[PDB]
């Protein structure tokens, strides 16, 4: 609904951390695993 | 829809309420007319 207010970094922030979260679950073909093992990627738990 | 975790919603509307009517008001209407022709005058047997 339009009730519903944000601004331009909060919404930039919810797309990439939906992307990143995409990417790792492997619900996302063709992702290139070998850069999903980096170490921001091993404390996503805490980087989230 | 933005509302509580139960529905109720986190923004409170307004009434709006109206002028309300005015009291007709009346007033005196007149319409004017004339009165009576005079007649022709017949003469009598008696004095003043």
């Amino acid at each position: 609904s339009s009730a519903i207010k944000t601004t331009r970094l909060a919404e930039a922030i919810a797309g990439i951390q939906l992307y990143i979260n995409r990417a790792l679950n492997r619900i996302e073909p063709n992702a290139r695993a070998d850069v999903s093992t980096r170490q921001f990627f091993t404390d996503w738990t805490v980087n989230n | 829809h933005n509302l509580s975790i139960d529905g109720q919603p986190l923004s409170l509307a307004i009434y709006a309420e109206p002028t309300d009517p005015k009291a007709l008001l009346t007033s005196m209407v007149q319409a004017s007319q004339g009165g009576s022709a005079v007649l022709p005058g017949t003469l009598s047997l008696y004095r003043f």
